[PDB]
C-alpha cells in the first residue's frame, strides 16, 4: 500500500501548495513492483549531480530496461494492468521527487506509443521494434540536438573570452569541455556555486579533469569579480507559454547583475522542453525539499559539526525554508540556442504548435 | 603561563640549497622581496616571546649587522637579541650541549628548527601543552602537524609516516622514504613495544612537517646525558618511543589549517605561492611589517608597492607581486611570477610561473618559465629557460643563451656547471 | 557574366531600385544562361558566386539576405513534383516579376502605412531608407499637418544630402547635432528610423548612431519606430551589445601619432535591443512584436 | 585506401539507382559521398527529399536513398533524388547499397594483404558477378554456400581468397580426460585414432588427450567434435573402461 503522513520540521506560513515531505527508508510495500524504479527514486531523492538534462534520459533508459524485462501474462493482454503499473510508478516518482516537464513529455510519448499499437500482435516481435524505435527517437531529438547546439555555439564564440558560468547542466559542461579541447582558444572559466546542490563544485572538478584556468566564486562575491569579463552563460530547465525562464536556483540574480554591468546573458535550451502550462511566478508550482540540505556548516557536504544550530521541531516559531526552481524575468536573457539554430525567448510556443 | 624564552636554530640547513648559501647566510635571503627571519620573528611575537636567542656560525658578522639594523635592537621591544657564537660546523646535539654549558634554559622554552611562517593561533596550543603537562610528571616536548593535500605526491624528501593515537595524540613510529622518487623501498614498519597499551591504532602518511617545538627543562639535560643523538627527529623521537627513559610522554598536535616549514626549492616556491594567495589568514604583505615597506592590495590577487611603474597594454594572468622602484616596458605577458624590488624589465617578455629576486635586469625578447633568478643576477637578450633552473649570486647571463631543464648555476666566485662570470656555459668561460 | 559588374552598373540612378531587388535580378540573369534544369551544375555555382560577392563586399549587409531569400524561393519552387521545364520557366519569370513587386509593395506602404503622422506630429528621422522618404513625400502629396526634425548623419556627409532631398519637396526643416539629441525630446513627438537589416533576435542593424537614440527614446517613453521594405531578414545574431559581422574595425585603439592621421575610425554601424521597437512598418501586413522571427522560422522550417 | 568505381562505367545513367552515406546536411541539400557508384561525392537537393520531422532522421552516418536524375558526362556533376524512389523501391535501393558496401569490404582486406591495387581487383571481380548474377554480394554468398561463381575466371591470388573465406567464417579446442580401466587399451586407443582423424591431435600427458577440431565455417565444428566423442565412447564400452568428457 505504501506510506502516508509524518512530516519533519515546521510547515511555515507562506509558500504552501506543492509537496515537500514520504519514503526515505523503505517499510512495507506492494509485492509486484520492479526494483529498478525504486532504486531510481532513491537516487533522485538524494542526488547532487543531475540537472534537468540527464534525468529524462535516465528515465527513458529505465523504461527501456523495463520493456526488455517485460513478459506478457497468459490470461490478460499486453495492456490491461500495464497502465495501472505505470500509474503506480508515476505516483512513486511524485512521492520521491516531483515530475519535470521533460518527464511529462516522455510520459505523453509513451502513452501515444501505447495507443499506436493495439493488442493483437505477439510479444517478441512488438517490443523488438518498440525498443529500437524509442532508441532512434532518443538519438534524434536529444543527442543530435545537443550536438547541433554545440556546433552553433562554436561559430558564435569570438576571440579573447572571459566567461562566468553556473549550474550542473550537462550541455554547458560539454560546451566548455569542447572549448578547452578542440577549439584551442583563449578561454577563461569562472564558476558560481549554490547551497542546495553542489553543482558549481562539480563543474570546477570537471574543468580540472580537463586542465582549464579556473576562478571559483559564489552568489555573494560578485561586486569585486568584474573589476575584461564579458560573456555570461546559464542552464535552463524549461520555457513556458509566456516566454519566462523557468529554471533552477541562482540564475536570475546573476542575469540581473549582468544586465546592470553592460553585457547581456545567453541561455541554452532543447526543442522538447517547451510547456503549455501557464505560470508567471515561483509561488504557482515549486520544487521544495526537506530543510536537511541547509544544515551543514560550509566547507564540505560530509563534515557534521556540533556548532550553533541543529534543531527544527523543538524551536518555537522558526521557519527555515528554501526554494530550488525559480522564474527569471523575460527581457533579461537575449540569446537562446535551440534546435532552430538561433532565436529570441519571446517566441515562447513557436515549437509547441509545430510539435 | 607568562615569560617564555625563544631559541632559533639558524644556519643549520646550508648546502641543502645546493647552488646558494656560500657567501651570504641562509636565513637572511628574501622570501617575497623581504628577509625570511622577519616572518619567523613575527610568528614568535604572536606566540609569546620575552627573550630572543639566535644560533650563528656561517657568516655571523652579517647576521650581527642585520640585527643591529633591525627594529628589535631598539629599547621598545619586549624581547632582546643576544646571539650564540660557536665554532664552525656542528650537529644539533653539539649546539644543545653548548647551550647547556651557557645556561639560560628556564621552564618551557621554545626551540624552532629552521624558518616557519603559519597562520594558526599559538595561545591555545600553549594552553594544551600546559594542561597535558599537568596530567603527568614525566612529559617532554611538543610536535606540530597539519593535514596534507589529500594524497601525497610532491613529497619525497620528508614523507614521514605517522602512526598516531586519537585519545592522547602521541606518536608511535617515525620513518623516512624515497618511495615516489626512486622505486627501491615502497615500505612500512611498525614496532610491537606499544601494541598492547594503545589499542587505537591509526596509520597515516599525509602529514606535513612544521618542526616547531615547545620543550621542557628536561630536554637539554637529556641531550647532555645521551650524546649519541646528533639529530632531533630521526634518532631522538624513535629513542624516546623505544623507552630510553621509562614512562615518558610526547605530543603530536593536529590542526586542519595550513602549516609547512621551508625545506627545499619547489617547496619554497609552493610556500611563496600560498603566501601570494589567501591561504594564511592574517599574513599579508599590505599590512607592512618592516615599516620601510609600502605594499598595497589590488584586484585578482595582485600586490603593488608604492613607486611601482608599469607601462600600458600588458596582459596579466593570475597572482602577481611587484616590488618598489620598478620600471616595466610594453608587450609583456606576466603569469604567476613575483618581481623583486627596483627591477628593470625591458620589452616583449613572456613569463610563466617563475620567480625574480631583488634588483634584477631582464633583457629584451626573453622567455622565463618556472625558474628562479637570485639577487643582483642579470638576464640578457634572448634567454630561454625551462622548469626549475636555479641561478646564483651575481651571475651575468649575457647575449644569446639556451639552458635545458633542471640546470643549476653556482653562486660563489665549483663542482656544478655554469659560473658567475660572463656567459653561462655554452662556450667555456670562467675561473 | 558577373554579378559584381551588374551591381556596379547602378550608381547615379537608384532611389527606388531596392538594391536587394537589383541583386536578385542580377542573380536571376546569372542563372538563366547555364541551364537551370540541372541542380548539380547550378546551385553549387550560385553558392560559390554568392561567396565571392561576400568576399568582395566593401560595406554592405542586405545582399546576403537577398541571396538567401532567393535560394529559399528556389527551394520552394521544386516542391510541385511536376516537370523540370515549366518550373524552370516560372523561376526565370520570377526575377523581373520580383522587381515589379517591389514597386507595388512601396505603393501599398505609402497608401496604407502613413497614418502615424496626422495631427502635426514632429518627426525625428535618422538612417536613410527609400521607403521612409517615399512615405514622407506621399504624405506631403496627401496634404497633412506635419513637421520634420533632422539629426546630423556623418559617414561621408549624408545628412546634407538628406536635407537637399527634403528641400525638393517644400517643407521647413532644422538641423540637430547627435550630441544635443538628449536635450530635445520635448516638442518632438515620435522617433522614426530607416534600417539596413533586421536581426534574428528582433533588433535593428543600422548606421553611425542609433543605440543611443533608442536608449533616449526608452528613457522618455516616446515610441521608437522602424520603417523598412520587407526583405531585410538576415540569419545573424548580435549576442552582445558591441558585436556584429562588420567589414570595418570594431573600436580600434590607434598608436600614439603626431601628425593627426589616424582618428576617424568611430563605429559606423550600431545595434539596438529587441524591446525598443514599438511598431515595424512592412508591406506584408502591419506586424511587429516577434514577426520577423516567425517569418524566419517559416522560411527555415526549424 | 579506398578509391575508384564499383561497376564498369565511371558515371551513372538515367533511372539507375544509388545511395549516399551522409556526412553533413541542410544548406542546399547534401553534397556527400556515394557507395553504389564511385567514392566521388554527388549532390542531392532539399526538394525531392521530403515525402510525408525532416532534419533529425538523416544527419550523420545513416543510410539514405538515392536515384540518378541528371548526369553531366563531361566534367563530373551528378544529380540525386530521394522522393522519386519507386515506392517500395526504397528498400531495394537500400539492399543494393548494402550489397555494394559488403563488396567493398571484401575487396579491402585483400588489397591491404597482398599490397595490390583495389581498382584492378574490382575489375577482376565485377564481370561474372556484377553483370551475370545480378549484384556481387549475393554471388559471394552463393559461392560461400556452394562454389560455382569463382570458377568462371582464373584467380591470380589464392592466399587472398583463403583469407577472405576465413573472414567470412578454424581450430576449436577440445580436451578429453581419458581415464580408462580396461584390459586391452593401447589397441583401443589406436582404433580411436584411426577413426577420429579421417583432426590435429597432440599428446602432452598420459591421461590427457588434446585435439583441435578444424571448422569450415565455425558452426560445422560442433558436429565433428560430437561425432568424435561418440566414437571415443563406443571404443571403450566393449573392452571395460571409461572416458570422461568435459
Amino acid at each position: 500500500p505504501g506510506i502516508s503522513s509524518v512530516i519533519p520540521t515546521v510547515l511555515e506560513q507562506s509558500f504552501d501548495n506543492s509537496s515537500l515531505i514520504s519514503v526515505k527508508e523503505l517499510l512495507l510495500n506492494k509485492d509486484l513492483i520492479h526494483p529498478s524504479i525504486l532504486l531510481l527514486t532513491s537516487h533522485l531523492a538524494h542526488y547532487k549531480i543531475v540537472g534537468s538534462i540527464p534525468r529524462c534520459i535516465a528515465m527513458l533508459e529505465v523504461f527501456q530496461i523495463v520493456i526488455k524485462d517485460y513478459q506478457t501474462p497468459k490470461g490478460t493482454t499486453l495492456s490491461r494492468n500495464l497502465t495501472s503499473y505505470l500509474s503506480h510508478q508515476i505516483d512513486l516518482l511524485k512521492k520521491a521527487r516531483p515530475l519535470s516537464v521533460t518527464m511529462g513529455n516522455a510520459i505523453r510519448w509513451l502513452k501515444q506509443e501505447i495507443s499506436l499499437i493495439d493488442p493483437s500482435t505477439p510479444d517478441k516481435a512488438a517490443k523488438k521494434d518498440l525498443c529500437e524505435k524509442i532508441g532512434q527517437f532518443a538519438k534524434e531529438k536529444i543527442e543530435l540536438a545537443d550536438q547541433l547546439i554545440i556546433d552553433n555555439a562554436s561559430t558564435q564564440i569570438e576571440e579573447s573570452t572571459t566567461i562566468v558560468t553556473y549550474g550542473s547542466s550537462k550541455v554547458l559542461t560539454e560546451l566548455l569541455l569542447h572549448n578547452a579541447i578542440s577549439l584551442k582558444k583563449n578561454i577563461k572559466v569562472i564558476v558560481v556555486d549554490s547551497r542546495p546542490l553542489f553543482e558549481g563544485r562539480k563543474m570546477a572538478e570537471t574543468l580540472r579533469n580537463a586542465g582549464v584556468n579556473v576562478m571559483y566564486a559564489l552568489i555573494t562575491s560578485l561586486d569585486t569579480i568584474f573589476n575584461d569579463v564579458d560573456y555570461v552563460f546559464l542552464g535552463a530547465h524549461s520555457i513556458l507559454s509566456n516566454g519566462f525562464l523557468y529554471s533552477r536556483a541562482g540564475t536570475a540574480m546573476l542575469a540581473m547583475s549582468a544586465k546592470r554591468r553592460n553585457i547581456p546573458v545567453l541561455v541554452c535550451c532543447e526543442s522538447l522542453k517547451f510547456s503549455q502550462r501557464v505560470q508567471l511566478d515561483s509561488v504557482t508550482f515549486n520544487e521544495l525539499a526537506d530543510p536537511n540540505d541547509l544544515v551543514n556548516i560550509d566547507y564540505e557536504n560530509p563534515v557534521e559539526r556540533r556548532g550553533n544550530k541543529g534543531a527544527l521541531l523543538n524551536q518555537f516559531i522558526k521557519e527555515r525554508k528554501f526554494e530550488k526552481k525559480k522564474l527569471a524575468m523575460e527581457n533579461k536573457p537575449k540569446g537562446n540556442k535551440i534546435g532552430g539554430k538561433k532565436g529570441s525567448e519571446g517566441e515562447s510556443k513557436d515549437a509547441s504548435n509545430e510539435e | 603561563e607568562d615569560r617564555l624564552q625563544a631559541v632559533v636554530l639558524t644556519d643549520s640547513y646550508e648546502t641543502r640549497f645546493m647552488p646558494l648559501t656560500a657567501v651570504k647566510p641562509r636565513c637572511l635571503l628574501p622570501l617575497a622581496n623581504v628577509p625570511l627571519i622577519e616572518y619567523t620573528l613575527e610568528f614568535l611575537a604572536k606566540a609569546g616571546v620575552h627573550e630572543v636567542f639566535l644560533i650563528c656560525s656561517s657568516h655571523a658578522n652579517q647576521i650581527n649587522d642585520y640585527i643591529e639594523n633591525s627594529k628589535w635592537n631598539l629599547p621598545w621591544s619586549p624581547f632582546k637579541i643576544t646571539t650564540i657564537m660557536s665554532p664552525e660546523a656542528r650537529c644539533t646535539g653539539d649546539v644543545m650541549r653548548d647551550l647547556d654549558n651557557r645556561g639560560i634554559i628556564t621552564g618551557d622554552f621554545i626551540l624552532v628548527s629552521g624558518d616557519v611562517l603559519t597562520n594558526i593561533d599559538f595561545s591555545k596550543m600553549l594552553e594544551f601543552h600546559k594542561k597535558m603537562h599537568l596530567q603527568d610528571k614525566d612529559h617532554i616536548s611538543t610536535m606540530c602537524l597539519s593535514k596534507a593535500s589529500t594524497y601525497p605526491k610532491t613529497r619525497t624528501i620528508e614523507p614521514a609516516a605517522f602512526v598516531l593515537d586519537k585519545s592522547t595524540s602521541r606518536c608511535i613510529y617515525y620513518q623516512d622514504l624515497p618511495l615516489p622518487s626512486s622505486r627501491e623501498k615502497t615500505s612500512i614498519q611498525i614496532d610491537p613495544e606499544l601494541l598492547d597499551n594503545v589499542d587505537e591504532f591509526v596509520i597515516r602518511n599525509d602529514l606535513i612537517d612544521c618542526r616547531i617545538d615547545i620543550c621542557t627543562s628536561h630536554v637539554p639535560l637529556i641531550f647532555q646525558e645521551n650524546f649519541d643523538y646528533q639529530s632531533l627527529r630521526t634518532d631522538f623521537v624513535k629513542g624516546v618511543i623505544s623507552s630510553d627513559i621509562l614512562g615518558k610522554h610526547i605530543y603530536a598536535y593536529l590542526t586542519d589549517e595550513y602549516a609547512v616549514r621551508v625545506e627545499s626549492w619547489q617547496t619554497y616556491d609552493t610556500i611563496s605561492q600560498d603566501f601570494l594567495g589567501r591561504w594564511c589568514y592574517p599574513l599579508v604583505l599590505d599590512s607592512n611589517i618592516q615599516d620601510d615597506q609600502t605594499y598595497s592590495y589590488e584586484s585578482r590577487h595582485i600586490y603593488k608597492e608604492k613607486d611601482v611603474v608599469l607601462a600600458q597594454s600588458c596582459k596579466i594572468g593570475k597572482c602577481t607581486a611587484i616590488g618598489s622602484g620598478t620600471k616595466i616596458g610594453e608587450g609583456t605577458k606576466i603569469e604567476n611570477s613575483v618581481i623583486g624590488r627596483n627591477c628593470q624589465i625591458g620589452e616583449n617578455i613572456r613569463i610563466k610561473n617563475s620567480f625574480i629576486w631583488d634588483d634584477c635586469i631582464i633583457g629584451n625578447n626573453s622567455i622565463i618559465d618556472h625558474s628562479l633568478i637570485a639577487s643582483n643576477a642579470t638576464l640578457g637578450s634572448n634567454v630561454r629557460l625551462n622548469d626549475g633552473c636555479i641561478i646564483g649570486f651575481n651571475v651575468k647571463i649575457d647575449d644569446n643563451m639556451d639552458l635545458d631543464r633542471n640546470t643549476k648555476i653556482s653562486a660563489s666566485p665549483q663542482d656544478l656547471d655554469d659560473q658567475t662570470l660572463a656567459v653561462s656555459i655554452v662556450g667555456d668561460k670562467g675561473v | 557574366f558577373n554579378i559584381t559588374e551588374t551591381y556596379l552598373r547602378f550608381l547615379e540612378e537608384d532611389t527606388e531600385m531596392t538594391m536587394p531587388i537589383a541583386a536578385i535580378e542580377a542573380l536571376v540573369t546569372l542563372l538563366r544562361i547555364k541551364t537551370p534544369e540541372t541542380a548539380a551544375e547550378m546551385i553549387n555555382t550560385i553558392k560559390s558566386s554568392t561567396e565571392e560577392l561576400i568576399k568582395s563586399i566593401p560595406n554592405s549587409v542586405s545582399l546576403r539576405a537577398g541571396c538567401d531569400i532567393f535560394m529559399r524561393f528556389v527551394l520552394r519552387n521544386l516542391h510541385l513534383y511536376g516537370d523540370w521545364e515549366n518550373c524552370k520557366q516560372h523561376l526565370i519569370e520570377n526575377g523581373q516579376l520580383f522587381v515589379s513587386r517591389a514597386k507595388k509593395s512601396r505603393n501599398k506602404i505609402a497608401e496604407i502605412g502613413v497614418d502615424f503622422i496626422a495631427d502635426d506630429d514632429i518627426i525625428l528621422v535618422h538612417g536613410y531608407s527609400r521607403a521612409v522618404f517615399s512615405l514622407l513625400n506621399h504624405a506631403a502629396n496627401k496634404f497633412i499637418r506635419f513637421r520634420c526634425v533632422v539629426t546630423e548623419s556623418r559617414p561621408s556627409k549624408q545628412g546634407n544630402q538628406l536635407y537637399t532631398l527634403l528641400e525638393q519637396k517644400g517643407i521647413p526643416v532644422t538641423l540637430i547635432v547627435d550630441s544635443a539629441v538628449g536635450a530635445v525630446i520635448d516638442k518632438v513627438d515620435k522617433v522614426f528610423v530607416g534600417a539596413e537589416g533586421v536581426a534574428e533576435s528582433g533588433g535593428i542593424i543600422n548606421l553611425v548612431g542609433t543605440y543611443s537614440v533608442g536608449v533616449l527614446a526608452h528613457n522618455a517613453r516616446k515610441p521608437f519606430y522602424v520603417v523598412t521594405e520587407s526583405h531585410k531578414f538576415v540569419r545573424m545574431f548580435p549576442l552582445s551589445s558591441d558585436d556584429l559581422p562588420m567589414a570595418g574595425p570594431p573600436l580600434d585603439f590607434t598608436r600614439r601619432t603626431d601628425d593627426l592621421e589616424d582618428a576617424l575610425r568611430g563605429p559606423t554601424i550600431d545595434y539596438t535591443a529587441q524591446e525598443y521597437i514599438t511598431a515595424l512598418i512592412t508591406d506584408l501586413g502591419v506586424l511587429t512584436p516577434s514577426a520577423v522571427s516567425e517569418e524566419l522560422i517559416k522560411m527555415w522550417y526549424d | 585506401t579506398s578509391h575508384c568505381r564499383f561497376y564498369e562505367n565511371k558515371y551513372p545513367e538515367i533511372d539507375d539507382i544509388v545511395m549516399v552515406n551522409v556526412q553533413q546536411i541542410a544548406e542546399m541539400g547534401a553534397y556527400v559521398k556515394l557507395l553504389e557508384y564511385d567514392n566521388i561525392e554527388g549532390m542531392i537537393l532539399l526538394s525531392e527529399l521530403s515525402r510525408r520531422s525532416i532534419q533529425k532522421l538523416i544527419r550523420v552516418g545513416k543510410n539514405d536513398v538515392a536515384v540518378v536524375l541528371r548526369v553531366d558526362k563531361e566534367k563530373g556533376y551528378i544529380d540525386l533524388s530521394k522522393r522519386r524512389v519507386s515506392s517500395e523501391d526504397i528498400i531495394k535501393c537500400e539492399e543494393k547499397y548494402q550489397k555494394s558496401k559488403t563488396v567493398h569490404s571484401i575487396l579491402r582486406y585483400c588489397a591491404e594483404k597482398f599490397q595490390i591495387p583495389l581498382e584492378e581487383l574490382y575489375k577482376t571481380i565485377a564481370w561474372p558477378l556484377s553483370r551475370k548474377f545480378g549484384h556481387a554480394y549475393e554471388a559471394f554468398k552463393l559461392s560461400i554456400i556452394d562454389e560455382t561463381v569463382w570458377e568462371g575466371i582464373e584467380p591470380p591470388s589464392k592466399d587472398v581468397l583463403d583469407e577472405l573465406k576465413n573472414y567470412i567464417s578454424v581450430k576449436i579446442r577440445a580436451d578429453v580426460e581419458v581415464s580408462c580401466f580396461s584390459y586391452e587399451g593401447i589397441d583401443a586407443i589406436k582404433d580411436a585414432l584411426k577413426s577420429a582423424e579421417d583432426v590435429k591431435v597432440k599428446l602432452v600427458a598420459a591421461p590427457l588427450y588434446v585435439l583441435t577440431t578444424q571448422a569450415l565455417d565455425k558452426q560445422k565444428g560442433i558436429e565433428q567434435l560430437e561425432s568424435a566423442i561418440e566414437k571415443i565412447t563406443e571404443v571403450i564400452t566393449k573392452y571395460g573402461g571409461v572416458c570422461n568428457i568435459t
